[PDB]
């Protein structure tokens, strides 16, 4: 009664097609679905199967081979709001209780076309010259990492979107209660491209 | 050359005394393998033939789990019943649930069924199509209509076309030895005295499986129908049958009576008559 | 509500021979409903152990079942069948006759 | 357009007390079912009912774990008495006969349960904004806000940008997933993240108010305080600045 | 094999 799933995280770009999948070692199952769960949220059903078969519902194809014990589901034209967490799961003819896999994370890149990376120290509100740092309008192909120093926070990108208006961007945002912490050194650790860092 | 598989539920309730007595059992064309009796402290599917014992826990924890559903879906149907026909809830009431697989040399599908009847009388009743419901009477319209509307035909017709006959193909690996053997009856024939003017012959097939047989008396080459006794094929309770005829003879005209069988395991049909 | 009444065949599993074990059987069918009585009967007394098969049914929704005992018949010793049901008036006795 | 209905949604406790988690199927349902998300296992399915009557339970553990369906429109999921262990999110479905056969099932908004040790670590956020960049500003004639909650724990958190009095979608990212300040630490204490963009011309005017908001699930009036900080209760904490063209 | 995992209620 085992359910084998790579958890990724995998990525692709906007508008590639990426495949998800699972394994199985038990003949028994016989009905075969994909959950989507987007963070902090439940579980949507995508596609469902019964026994071999390949089926098509838009932008979504499950696939089937009992042969193998091996499932997949296939998703075209990625948008980046396809970018959750994907579950299989199965059961054969003698309960209702499903079994799942531990699930992949799938995480489809923007297309940002006038990237223009740099980097911000922005002032608190309130606070007497309290700040933050912030990565900015580099393109989806840039990983921020974490910093050496354990006592320096940063956030991985995160993309913002003004449909109003037909811009989203790529975000990251670091910071510190020790003196030594200036944007200059802040994603030192991370791989960033020739871009922006004004003084004053 | 042609196999089945077949499952026979009883559910009757019993309005004076807690639970509705429920029986289930599952055949291989006549040689039983499962059973579960509500009755039986085991409350698990049970095996009845040697070769079903073979399969592991998971199996048995899935029938036993599925018969229990099969147990309860009847237990609310008696009550469901009760009011279609808006009877009272003194008296006890009998449904009856069958279904099942045929396959035939090739051991491919051939056809597929579900049986359902109550107080001993059809009810409801899948078609030969397996996407159509018959029923017997406007009762029965109700639950057509309901399982229609539920698919219910679908998934049948998913686990008869599907499932059944897999399983059949698989059971009829396992036991072999005894799921494709055929016996020929041991047949023989008495005369008894009667009147001192007419007489009783009777003619006897005993130690033969499957239950498919035939019988038929003949007078001077033709079929004796009238004046001529037959029992229902009866078991001997090793998984071989028996069975007999007989017919009352005016005295001295006994060879004009010929009993005659007809059996897949003889290799020639058989013809009797009263030789000593 | 319909019933039917049900059809007794008293007999031996293998051919009878006296001082050979073997099983007496007393096979009931064509009846309904379902609840029924059957005892098998030594020289008219009962016996106690007697097993009986799962309850079944044939194509045209009536029951059968079988009730059997070991038993090795003698010259010295006399079977039959006792069988009730709710479309018999009274319980039935159906002696066994080894020749038929 | 009224599915299931799990209670509460968030559930912030300390151990060695009963907690209950209640359901209310989708009326018309008759297949109630019970499962947990560890974030470290996936879905496991507890237990699920039909007509009432529990079907399938494996899924439960063995002791200290009670479910029950006292009627067609009721579950529910005790767990006495509360261990960490337990902490996950619960979720609750219910569907029918002809729904499942093609295994569709309604599921409900589910239950966080957070179960501490004690609740001496219990904090709520210290929000703070940071206005933009004058770099910024004239390098792309755009203008982002950056938000953030530091120092809470539990990480049941919900933030929310609002703009003149009003919540706002467009234009905003926020961090997946609290992180820990302390990931090596047990009992670590979590910070989040968000971003609001407007455009140069909209946060150079001083009528244009700016608040962030951050939901806080913590105690109840149940729960004890021994010591003379604040009682961490479920709050919303939020920082705010005024737009201004300067 | 039996069918399931249930049937319908009449």
């Amino acid at each position: 009664k085992e359910v084998e799933q790579d958890p990724g995280p995998l990525s692709v770009p906007e508008g590639a097609i990426v495949s998800l999948n699972c394994t199985y070692s038990n003949s028994a199952f016989q009905y075969f679905m994909w959950y989507r769960q987007y963070s902090r949220k439940g579980p949507e059903l995508l596609m469902y199967t019964y026994s071999s078969g390949n089926k098509e519902d838009g932008r979504f194809t499950a696939q089937v081979d009992k042969s193998s014990k091996y499932i997949s589901l296939f998703i075209r034209d990625s948008q980046p709001s396809d970018s959750a967490t994907y579950l299989c799961a199965m059961r054969g003819d003698s309960s209702y209780k499903l079994i799942f896999g531990s699930g992949t994370r799938l995480l489809v890149r923007p297309d940002i076309q006038n990237p223009d990376p740099a980097v911000y120290q922005l002032r608190d509100s309130k606070s007497s010259d309290k700040s933050v740092c912030l990565f900015t309008d580099f393109d989806s192909q840039t990983n921020v990492s974490q910093s050496k120093d354990s006592d320096v926070y940063i956030t991985d990108k995160c993309v913002l979107d003004m449909r109003s208006m037909d811009f989203k961007s790529n975000s990251a945002v670091a910071w510190s209660n020790k003196s030594d912490f200036a944007c200059a050194n802040a994603f030192n650790n991370s791989i960033i491209p020739e871009d922006t860092f004004f003084p004053s | 050359g042609s196999h089945s598989m077949r499952y026979f539920f009883t559910s009757v309730s019993r309005p004076g005394r807690g639970e509705p007595r429920f029986i289930a059992v599952g055949y291989v064309d006549d040689t039983q393998f499962v059973r579960f009796d509500s009755d039986a402290a085991s409350q698990r599917m049970e095996p009845r033939a040697p070769w079903i014992e073979q399969e592991g826990p998971e199996y048995w924890d899935g029938e036993t789990r599925k018969v229990k559903a099969h147990s309860q879906t009847h237990r609310v149907d008696l009550g469901t019943l009760r009011g279609y026909y808006n009877q009272s809830e003194a008296g006890s009431h009998t449904v009856q649930r069958m279904y099942g697989c045929d396959v035939g040399s090739d051991w491919r599908f051939l056809r597929g069924y579900h049986q359902y009847a109550y107080d001993g009388k059809d009810y409801i009743a899948l078609k030969e199509d397996l996407r159509s419901w018959t029923a017997a009477d406007m009762a029965a319209q109700t639950t057509k209509h309901k399982w229609e509307a539920a698919h219910v035909a679908e998934q049948l017709r998913a686990y008869l076309e599907g499932t059944c006959v897999e399983w059949l193909r698989r059971y009829l690996e396992n036991g072999k030895e005894t799921l494709q053997r055929t016996d020929a009856p041991k047949t023989h024939m008495t005369h008894h005295a009667v009147s001192d003017h007419e007489a009783t012959l009777r003619c006897w097939a005993l130690s033969f499986y499957p239950a498919e047989i035939t019988l038929t008396w003949q007078r001077d080459g033709e079929d004796q129908t009238q004046d001529t006794e037959l029992v229902e094929t009866r078991p001997a309770g090793d998984g071989t049958f028996q069975k007999w005829a007989a017919v009352v003879v005016p005295s001295g005209q006994e060879q004009r009576y010929t009993c005659h069988v007809q059996h897949e395991g003889l290799p020639k049909p058989l013809t009797l008559r009263w030789e000593p | 509500m319909i019933q039917r009444t049900p059809k007794i065949q008293v007999y031996s599993r293998h051919p009878a021979e006296n001082g050979k074990s073997n099983f007496l059987n007393c096979y009931v069918s064509g009846f309904h409903p379902s609840d029924i009585e059957v005892d098998l009967l030594k020289n008219g007394e009962r016996i106690e152990k007697v097993e009986h098969s799962d309850l079944s049914f044939s194509k045209d929704w009536s029951f059968y079942l079988l009730y059997y005992t070991e038993f090795t018949p003698t010259e010295k010793d006399e079977y039959a069948c006792r069988v009730n049901h709710v479309t018999l008036s009274q319980p039935k006795i159906v002696k066994w006759d080894r020749d038929m | 357009d009224a599915g299931v209905i799990q209670s509460p949604r968030h559930e912030v406790t300390e151990m060695g007390q009963q907690v209950t988690l209640r359901c209310k199927p989708i009326s018309g349902h008759d297949y109630l079912f019970w499962y947990r998300q560890t974030m470290m296992r996936g879905l496991e399915l507890l237990i699920y009912f039909n007509n009432n009557v529990p079907i399938d339970d494996s899924g439960m553990p063995e002791d200290r774990f009670s479910a029950k369906m006292p009627n067609a429109s009721f579950s529910t999921l005790k767990i006495q008495p509360s261990e960490p262990r337990d902490s996950a999110v619960y979720f609750c479905a219910s569907s029918l006969w002809e729904k499942l056969a093609k295994n569709i099932q309604y599921f409900g908004a589910g239950t966080r349960l957070s179960v501490l040790e004690d609740l001496k670590n219990v904090f709520p956020p210290e929000v703070a904004v940071f206005e933009p960049s004058e770099a910024e500003i004239s390098h792309t004639q755009k203008a982002t806000l950056v938000c953030l909650a530091t120092g809470f724990y539990p990480d049941h958190v919900e933030l929310s940008w609002w703009v003149n009095g009003k919540e706002v979608h467009s234009g905003v990212c926020t961090d997946p997933q609290p992180l820990k300040e302390q990931p090596a630490l047990n009992d670590s204490r979590y910070a989040l993240s968000s971003r609001l963009r407007v455009s140069a011309t909209f946060w150079q005017d001083p009528r244009n108010h700016f608040r962030c908001q951050v939901q806080f699930y913590g105690l109840s009036e149940n729960d004890e305080w021994t010591q003379d900080r604040a009682k961490p209760v479920t709050q919303i904490v939020s920082a705010e600045a005024w737009g201004r063209a300067d | 094999a039996l069918w399931g995992p249930d049937p319908a209620a009449a």
